[PDB]
């Protein structure tokens, strides 16, 4: 509700700059953590996407990078910026990618907090550096740039052991 | 074209493949249904049919890869295998999961419809449960629908140029694997907890059938124990097992079906004329041999040839020869069949 | 000094002792002369078999030439009174206590080798000490005995009277002597 | 908060995307109806519960009951309608076809 | 102090000592004086290996200077009791029961060094109390000489008197000398 | 290459043979196909042998591979040490019939006589390569 | 590197040594061509086989 | 973290707040950031 009232008040006339609250869905396993988010897909209006965070890793790695769920986003909005930067975004698995108790910082942990470390932007507001070209789009040099100021992205996770924690 | 009912499919298959009766009835039925549904986009109502996975669990040399292949076979349609033991996740030299898409496509002929009509087959699940975990997570979405992103390319510059998606939310992802230890696993949880004493039971009768009947009793708690993660089971509902080849199995596996090792040397020879027979007792003795080795019915094809490749080399240099009778001293080598025109 | 073994499975390897590799199995050793600390060990892998799993049966492998009769007869109360039968098989040697815990076992399931020996006797004490506090000990090894005799005659089935005959004097019986007299119900000699 | 066992039987029937609307929509291209009698989806719940399989596990259990059915129904003929009951998926009877 | 050692493997390499190194092989190694729980723990090995492997040939090194009869026939019914060969090898010196359980392995797998030693006697004993207690005592003994000397003569192959006679005193036959006598099949002086 | 490449493609060997056989699908369709240089690309590149799958099964006049026979040379490195971990048995630490010749050779042409299907994938073949070649010769 | 990048080809070798021989097949294919550090392509990769090793 | 407390605190309110009819104020005091009241609703 509050994502839609953003959209219509989009121009933001006022003064004021309203800001995004992002969520953060914790469940227990097989509880329908992401059935939810594909549940509400058949009911949007505005370009939806999901993804996954075990196959994210650091810039500059065979992996993938956190810019690519932007990419995923643009097929879904039918490669329109204006409309990318106004949908929601559904980040699946996000409790694999939480440092090992590896508080000391030993290793560099490209798929744990080299992830978060990277996302850190995005979540807030950030010119990301799209992939050169997923589309119609010939080019790869182009480098659309896009805005996540106003980009929703919910995270959900399992954390298994965090009710230990708590305790 | 109506589909042909699973009595039909299993009929078929039984030609192919003697044995394994159980496993034939999951594996016509669950696929009977798979399809089924892709033909009939609708269901007359706002319903979203799921799909179900089918998880052959089997001893090696049982033939998991041949009812997978036959299956495929007996219909027209994609068919696609891998290997879990040569993927990893991402950040890592090994094989990316995404590259098993690639050969579906390849096999696909640059189509989708029939890659949705696909057959995959992951092999060796086993040996990567916990202590990896991480490539067990990433197959755990691909089985239950995932969009994934493929080059399109190898099809001579395909038309499509935007990252061509498929859907993986209808292609039945036949995960098999030979769980080594299982067998005991269910053992300790169905019967006396006993393995070490003067009364515990001892496996050394020869008894093949008895892992059979074992892992029939499998059930997902049993699977637990083995290493694999709660939710990758959860979405393999299916479960068939597979029997381990008998003795006299393997004098069967070669006799009844059309594409027999022995009829095949049958159809050759009749070509020059000449006739061959295979006497029972020398089929008794190439049974022994392959369990000596333990290479399941893969080494009959190189028994077979060897004890007949001297025979080949001196046939065609004669005349008047038209009936040939291999004996049970033929195979070890210490004997020729005769030759009584 | 004590070998050390690993069971392979897919989770990995893992190092065990080879006694404690056993009693995953639900198997244990008695060896050694009685006493109240390996008597009070047993129990606890009695216990914990229990806690593990009710249903399972317990083997109990006994090799001991004797001892004390208050520990001996703590380990029959722990195997009568959990729900799990206790297979009880005597090897080489086994003595008064040795064999009371043989009989103790669960019925049809007590097993002995053909080359073992068993021998029975009355419990053994003594005391030191005035007139008086001898009779009250003196008066409380006879419980000890003849309900130590009736415990036997019961597993066994024979009579009270008939087994305190036996038991009077040290009665050395065999294997097959064993059978005769009720504290068996078979003899293994070899697989199948 | 975890699925209970209540929850399950929730599932199973009020869902869009239930197994029971999922497995009847299917029973009913062949022109037979499926029925479910209530107290049978109470077992199914308790075992999986016992399996720690949650929610994915009911479809596993389901077709461990209904696959011997679904492999001689599209061979045979006058048969109106399937009665599924809970001694179906206890293993110690068969499911009843009603011939129409 | 004893030594470990690495054991490469697929898996990886996996540290191990000396003795568990060996009895991953298949190998138990019989040393000392044999007691009971010494006894009792080469039977847990022995029943171990079985599990591993139920076809495969177990190797028991025997050196030991002799020991307690009761432990010796324990460990006698578990050779004859499983299902795999056990192959008997003396090596040093080999007393009564020592020599009996080298006598006890699978037929045509019981080797011999060239300078090793073998005793062979009849059972020690002894018992004091009343004459009462001391006849029954001695009629055990006596069964278990018999009981032991008609096993010697069926795994020898000698006749029962002869056994009779040659043990009436302490008997000590090299490794040629245990051929001819039947205690053994073959000696190892070099490999191949 | 992959059949995505710009290198030579498996295409391309078709259109080689199609010139020798004077665009005769008939002497196209039996003539002989020697491979060589397979010993390079083995598993250890990994990518060629996912794009040989296509060239196993056969996948201008597209000209069917009926009867191309292929073959192959040199293609394992180190078979005879992946025999031996199939066909090598015995003990270990022991005395008289246990082996002691683990650093002693035999013969090493005589391993690769004894090759099994087994071996093959056992050294990271895939089974549709190997599921073609029926017959072995050991030189 | 190999043909297809920005980098250099091996072609171009044959080029440098017609400048020498004077545009001359002859003379050009009776040349000597001297490839220093040859032992800097001794490939060292850990078989990646996601890229190729251009040098 | 600020956020996360207004969000959670004005969650139920915005839940049901919409489907309300007749609002024009609402006032927000310091028991309802501690669950054990609720926010007042100054209807008309
Ligand atoms: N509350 C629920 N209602 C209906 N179905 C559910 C529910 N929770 C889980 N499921 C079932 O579980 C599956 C999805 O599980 P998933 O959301 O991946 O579990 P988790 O979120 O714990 O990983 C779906 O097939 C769905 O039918
Ligand atoms: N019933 C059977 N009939 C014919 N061949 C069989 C049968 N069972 C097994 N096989 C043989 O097994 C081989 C395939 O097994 P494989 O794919 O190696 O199993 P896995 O990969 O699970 O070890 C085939 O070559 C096939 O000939
Ligand atoms: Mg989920």
């Amino acid at each position: 509700y509050n994502h839609y009232k953003r959209l219509r008040n989009g121009d933001t006339s006022n003064g004021v700059e309203l800001g995004k609250s992002n969520i953060l869905l914790i469940g227990p396993t097989g509880s329908g953590k992401t059935l939810l988010a594909e549940t509400l897909a058949r009911l949007l209006d505005v370009p939806f996407t999901m993804a996954d965070a075990t196959t994210l890793t650091e810039a500059g790695y065979v992996g993938e990078d956190v810019e690519n769920i932007i990419q995923k986003l643009l097929q879904k909005s039918d490669y329109d910026v204006q409309k990318a930067q106004r949908g929601i975004v559904y980040i699946d698995e996000i409790d694999k990618i939480s440092r090992k108790s590896d508080n000391p910082s030993i290793t560099r942990d490209v798929s744990g907090e080299g992830v978060q470390q990277a996302l850190l932007k995005l979540i807030e507001g950030t010119v990301a550096a799209v992939p050169p070209q997923g589309g119609r789009k010939h080019p790869q040099q182009e480098f659309l740039q896009v805005d996540t100021s106003k980009i929703l992205f919910i995270c959900g996770g399992a954390f298994a052991g965090l009710d230990k924690v708590i305790s | 074209s109506a589909l042909p009912t699973p009595h039909e499919i299993r009929n078929h298959l039984d030609d192919y493949v003697i044995g394994q009766e159980q496993a034939k009835k999951v594996l016509a039925v669950a696929v009977y249904n798979h399809y089924k549904r892709l033909r009939n986009g609708d269901t007359s109502n706002g319903v979203e049919l799921g799909k179900s996975n089918i998880l052959l669990i089997g001893p090696t040399g049982s033939g998991k890869t041949l009812l997978a292949e036959t299956l495929a076979r007996l219909l027209d349609v994609p068919f696609t295998m891998a290997d879990a033991t040569t993927l990893t996740e991402a950040g890592y030299v090994g094989e990316d999961v995404e590259n098993i898409i690639q050969k579906l496509l390849q096999k696909s002929d640059y189509d989708v419809q029939k890659a949705q009509r696909g057959i995959v087959y992951i092999d060796e699940i086993d040996k990567i449960s916990r202590k990896g975990e991480g490539v067990q997570q990433a197959l755990l979405k691909l089985i239950e629908g995932t969009v994934a992103a493929v080059p399109p390319q190898g099809g001579r510059k395909h038309p499509q140029q935007e990252f061509l998606q498929v859907d993986t939310s209808k292609i039945l992802f036949i995960c098999g694997g030979a769980f080594a230890g299982l067998d005991k696993v269910i053992s300790h949880r169905v019967e006396t907890g006993s393995g070490i004493g003067f009364g515990a039971t001892v496996k050394a009768k020869s008894d093949k059938a008895s892992e059979g009947e074992l892992l029939a009793q499998v059930e997902p708690e049993d699977l637990i124990k083995f290493g694999l993660i709660p939710e990758f089971i959860g979405r393999l509902p299916v479960v068939a097992t597979l029997n381990e080849l008998s003795e006299e199995a393997l004098i069967q596996i070669l006799k009844e079906p059309k594409n027999a090792l022995t009829k095949q040397y049958q159809a050759l020879f009749n070509l020059e004329g000449v006739d061959l027979e295979f006497r029972d007792e020398a089929l008794d003795a190439i049974a022994k041999k392959a369990m000596a080795r333990k290479t399941g019915a893969r080494g009959l094809r190189s028994i077979v040839e060897a004890a007949l490749l001297d025979t080949m080399y001196d046939l065609p240099s004669m005349e008047d020869v038209e009936k040939v009778v291999i004996d049970e001293s033929v195979i070890d080598g210490q004997s020729e069949p005769l030759l009584i025109y | 000094l004590v070998p050390m073994v690993i069971e392979q499975t897919s989770r990995g390897e893992r190092s065990f002792d080879i006694y404690s590799r056993l009693l995953k199995e639900r198997v244990i050793f008695l060896t050694g002369q009685v006493e109240d600390h390996m008597a009070n060990l047993i129990v606890a892998q009695m216990l914990f078999l229990e806690a593990e799993n009710p249903e399972k049966d317990i083997y109990l492998y006994i090799n001991s030439p004797g001892g004390v009769i208050t520990a001996g007869m703590s380990i029959y109360d722990t195997m009568q009174f959990i729900k799990p039968d206790v297979s009880t098989i005597c090897m080489g040697q086994a003595a008064s206590m040795g064999a009371f815990l043989l009989t103790a076992g669960a019925k049809g399931k007590r097993f002995c080798l053909p080359n073992s020996r068993v021998m029975i006797h009355q419990p053994l004490g003594g005391y030191q000490g005035q007139a008086t506090d001898i009779e009250i000990h003196a008066r409380e090894i006879l419980k000890v005995k003849g309900r130590m005799n009736e415990l036997m005659a019961l597993h066994t089935g024979q009579s009270l009277e008939q087994i305190e005959r036996d038991t009077e004097r040290d009665r050395f019986l065999s294997a097959p002597e064993a059978v005769e007299y009720g504290l068996v119900d078979s003899i293994l000699t070899h697989r199948n | 908060n975890e699925l209970s066992e209540e929850a399950l039987i929730q599932i199973l029937k009020e869902p869009k995307n239930a197994l029971t609307k999922q497995y009847q929509a299917l029973f009913n291209l062949e022109g037979v109806d499926l029925e479910f009698r209530d107290e049978a989806l109470d077992a199914i719940a308790k075992k999986a519960m016992a399996r720690k399989t949650g929610a994915r596990g009911l479809r596993s259990i389901v077709e461990a009951a209904l696959l011997d059915t679904m492999y001689d129904l599209p061979s045979m003929e006058d048969v109106e309608k399937v009665v599924i009951d809970e001694s179906v998926i206890d293993g110690q009877s068969e499911p009843l076809l009603i011939y129409g």
